[PDB]
């Protein structure tokens, strides 16, 4: 995984 | 030759997987991450299909949204830029991440960065 | 209802003609000066189909690159914002303009700036 | 016209 | 005359109070909510002392660190921007407010936006 | 250690020369090219004197009004970044530089771009 | 106050 | 040289 993909994980 | 066609990759993890066609158009799927179909989302945009000669870049843009049939964040980038070919060609671009709000919170809706796109991962 | 779909008007004298997708699709054509083909270029975004329904606006992007049948600039414009309803709807933007430049002028290859977009002209 | 699409005009 | 120094406002509720020199400095405080020791904040920056005569505006800018002695945001913004005379003056701008991160977290330092000041509160 | 004062570069060749003063001041010398007394030009700014201990960057900004004694380009730029630390350190900056223009024009009025700066060429 | 001020009064 | 220091010399 990644930042930038587990912020758009976090939104649902 | 347009040299944009193909698969570029950032130093987020992501994925740009793009086909720059005749007319200007450009279309294709970005990923957020690999191997995961949640982290997949449709791309468009444009390009200057006949730059200048005198050793200039390629203009070109394209957006995400950030909604797919698993994941919605109600966000979208855009990345502005120019394509750069030679042996180490790239994609250098600034780019502007929107994401909605409410209008008393609209003065913290909009991130901006900068991303060099490879024809090699990092 | 989305309420993205029709004619847009910003301060500079442009137009945005646009069609909002079931799918997410932004597609159209942008007026940079009214009355003269000239000044119709394509263009071609993304914006959130599926918005919050908290207060929050609808995110969306956009891209023109600044080549039609009459004219190239050699350059793209990209415009990152939110659609916010009701009786006074509006388009709030940012954008970056890059046009395509050598190495050594890079750093002069990138305009940035704003735009608000209603549904009637100023 | 506008000084924006003078400036596109002015590129060729 | 310049015209810079004194008080100004902005539609976000803060206050920029700022004195321009003979030699270019600007000096002064920021207040990001008025009544509150808490919300002042140091500024300082730069301005043309002598712009062009040609009905251009005159270009200047500030940087605040958010940090006193009660708040500390690990966070600065710099403002862009040039000042327009006249009976209805402003000063306006493009910003910058970039927070630390790790590395990791840079993508999302950085936010964007513009602000208009006035010397009556909107 | 703030580790901010000292002299710094950029890859358009310019040179940072700056003091961070204990009460969150910067002040100094920006140049756009070396060995011109025309290229030299005066900056000030601000910076986080007391950031994060938890691996997080050091807030800063700064500004140049583009005139001095032999010019004046009507111009100035602020660069809006973060200063990390360790052997390679690094300010890691994004910048706006603004011209005076007419109402008319000011949709063109201002570039955006991003610069690196090192401790060594 | 306002959301501007807020958002630096959380961060504290 | 550089491009940024010439475009700063250009405009005197």
């Amino acid at each position: 995984g990644n930042s930038f993909d587990d912020w758009l994980a976090s939104k649902g | 030759e347009a040299g944009i066609t193909g698969t570029w990759y950032n130093q987020l993890g992501s994925t740009f997987i793009v086909t720059a066609g005749a007319d200007g158009a450009l279309t294709g799927t970005y990923e957020s991450a690999v191997g995961n179909a949640e982290s997949r989302y449709v791309l468009t945009g444009r390009y200057d299909s006949a730059p200048a000669t005198d050793g200039s870049g390629t203009a070109l843009g394209w957006t995400v949204a950030w909604k797919n049939n698993y994941r919605n964040a109600h966000s979208a980038t855009t990345w502005s830029g120019q394509y750069v070919g030679g042996a180490e060609a790239r994609i250098n671009t600034q780019w502007l991440l929107t994401s909605g709000t409410t209008e008393a919170n609209a003065w913290k809706s909009t991130l901006v960065g900068h991303d060099t796109f490879t024809k090699v991962k990092p």
